[PDB]
């Protein structure tokens, strides 16, 4: 019995140059015992059943009692230059708030730059 | 356009994202990310205590922006204790070491 | 940000300016920030000030019910034109809260 | 890297998509050889909601991220029978994308800056 | 700094201003202890010909230069009816009063990080 | 902040004790590496114990006195550095306690 | 990790003894040169002798302990440093044992 731990990643980046569609995958692993669904939301409206095909609760490789389960959805590939997020999210009995929502977009992610500017002054004390 | 992703006002720390778009096309839209600190060299270690030695040591862990202060709040006030002698009577009196923030 | 309210004079004689009022603060002040070190130098302000060029000219009438204050200025002349700003604290640069343009018509 | 902090495990994921009929047999290998299959867990061929003729697969192999981050590519390979030599593989890395510049502007100046 | 230059006795200044009406009630401490009355003088209030209806006032403290150059920390506490807190105080040593070098130890780590 | 400077002998058991808080479920006994900057995670709540330490420890918990105990049986000289323990789902952020160890042989 | 650290003679001949895994079919007794952060391999499994180790190593596995052996013949001051022994194709991602050698005359 411990929380099922979940996560999201996007398309991959070799994906997004055959310009036909992407695959966003939420991975729920955990979950003992395995009571777990996925409805995959965007702007709280759920989409519909045939996109996004979750199969089924499967041992993780070394189980004592653990489980894991994994979770797809086909979006189109000229919609991404909106993002939309694309929401995900989990339920299971053993979570104190039975929701753990997990929402990605192209925003997040890899930094391809990193544009520090740290500046030094003696009157920044206030930090107004 | 661009997003706060942090903005403490104790590490004065602006994380921001925003992506550009390419040359008329879909691809290569590089992501682009922006910190700004802004350090203070006049502070001390304990903010709240005005006898503590200088603030040399700057030490930033971005994971936890997004304990131990570097810089004042605008919006609150800071006060200490202080022994006050008047008349012969040793007196602790509160003071407002950032005046005009207390008010 | 914070808004870039403009405006025009449409001729010398008079002009009214209006900020608003931020609360729990007790300096407002009213620099021009016409420099070219940007150094804004506070033109008139509460806490007891004014400008050697600006006297006479000048005044600032606080409302907390409108959450607003009024400064008004008589006359008008080439001097006094650009930009100008508001602001509260004890800082006039890093403490501005508007950035008003002053233009006349004549 | 949301599950690489918390410095537990790596798992990366091989999306073979596409192959029609269903069959497909993927393996991890790494440092020359096969890893134990064993150690990575993979599923059966599945239906699309688009376009008639296709299916999808998945692979699971879980790495330390102590070891994921020292090196060790993990290259994952594709067995179907309808590939030029009936074999293809892809490769990934902590390097695998578009390296970053940084643009540092430190300002000494306090008169500079906000 | 040409004070300094002698290598003799070092005196440090409190410069209240612009306090209405004139009831400044000044003291100085040294690491937290309390100096006598005798070892320092104060002013009284007096006009401001820039500004109407104003007073300021001074107040001078002079130790030994070694006791200045030993990090010590001196403070200067007043009091006025105005003062929210009623009390109000600043503090200066070596390091701060117009320093000679900057030593900094700027340090960042983990850049990439997770960032929500 | 505090240390046990927790002493053993080679061979046998030590038991490391470290501090059980509260709204924190994930808890570590993480080994300081100090290689890369880089903290491995020993054993967790989560059920992860390295390869190394297979079959050596295992982490009790009980809030009795808001206290987790973690027993490390058998001793090797790999098993002389500093086992930060601490809470959270990142790991590098807590190290609540420093602890070291050491072997007499 | 663990450190054999076996001692010998001047001339005649000295054995090092170092794990043989599995899964790694490269196996290698490289010599920790610590100049800049450099580890020079002085033979292999691929047959690499060093020009100065040439004709004086050798390198035999037999997987009855899980251990492979490797004589070194005759002695020189030169011989007297760390040779730390690993697997994998990046030979100083490798190094899973280390030890020390010297000489006594
Ligand atoms: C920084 O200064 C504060 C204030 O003196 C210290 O906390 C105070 O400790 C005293 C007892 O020593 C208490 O009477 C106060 O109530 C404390 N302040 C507060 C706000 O609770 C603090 O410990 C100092 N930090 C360091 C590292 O010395
Ligand atoms: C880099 O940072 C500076 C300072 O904030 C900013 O002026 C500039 O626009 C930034 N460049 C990019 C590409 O964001
Ligand atoms: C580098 O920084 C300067 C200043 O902010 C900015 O103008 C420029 O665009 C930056 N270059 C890149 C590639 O971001
Ligand atoms: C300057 O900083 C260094 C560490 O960066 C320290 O060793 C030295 O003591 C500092 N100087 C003074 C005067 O404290």
């Amino acid at each position: 019995l411990h929380r099922p731990d979940v996560y999201l990643l996007p398309p991959a980046r070799e994906q997004l140059n055959l310009r036909e569609s992407a695959t966003i995958t939420c991975l729920v692993t955990g979950f003992s015992p395995a009571d777990v669904f996925v409805q995959w939301m965007q702007r709280g409206q759920p989409l519909s059943p045939e996109k996004y095909v979750t199969s089924a609760p499967m041992p993780e490789p070394q189980a004592p009692g653990r489980y894991f389960a994994h979770s797809i959805l086909t979006v189109s590939e000229e919609e991404w230059n909106t993002g939309e997020t694309y929401t995900c999210v989990v339920a299971h009995e053993a979570l104190p708030n039975r929701v753990t929502e997990r929402t990605v977009d192209k925003s997040t992610g890899k930094p391809t730059l990193y544009n520090v500017s740290l500046v030094m002054s003696d009157t920044a004390g206030t930090c107004y | 356009e661009r997003i706060v992703l942090v903005d403490n006002k104790c590490k004065c720390a602006r994380i921001t994202s925003r992506i550009i778009r390419s040359s008329e096309d879909p691809n290569e839209d590089i992501v682009e990310r922006n910190i700004r600190i802004i350090v203070p060299l006049n502070n001390r270690e304990n903010i709240s205590d005005p006898t503590s030695p200088l603030r040399t040591r700057f030490v930033y862990h971005l994971s936890d922006l997004c304990e131990t202060c570097y810089t004042y709040d605008r919006n609150k006030c800071y006060t200490a204790v202080v022994p006050l002698v008047y008349g012969g009577e040793t007196k602790m009196v509160e003071t407002a070491l950032t005046p005009d923030a207390c008010y | 940000i914070l808004p870039e309210v403009k405006v025009e004079g449409e001729l010398g004689g008079s002009v009214t300016i209006k900020c608003p009022l931020p609360e729990m603060h007790v300096r407002i002040y009213l620099c021009r920030e016409m420099a070219g070190s940007g150094t804004c130098g506070t033109v008139v302000s509460t806490t007891n000030f004014i400008k050697a060029e600006y006297k006479g000219r000048v005044t600032l009438k606080q409302y907390p019910r409108k959450n607003l204050f009024l400064v008004e200025v008589t006359q008008l002349t080439e001097s006094d034109s650009g930009v100008y700003a508001c602001g509260a604290g004890m800082n006039t640069d890093r403490g501005k809260t508007q950035k008003v343009t002053l233009n006349v018509h004549s």
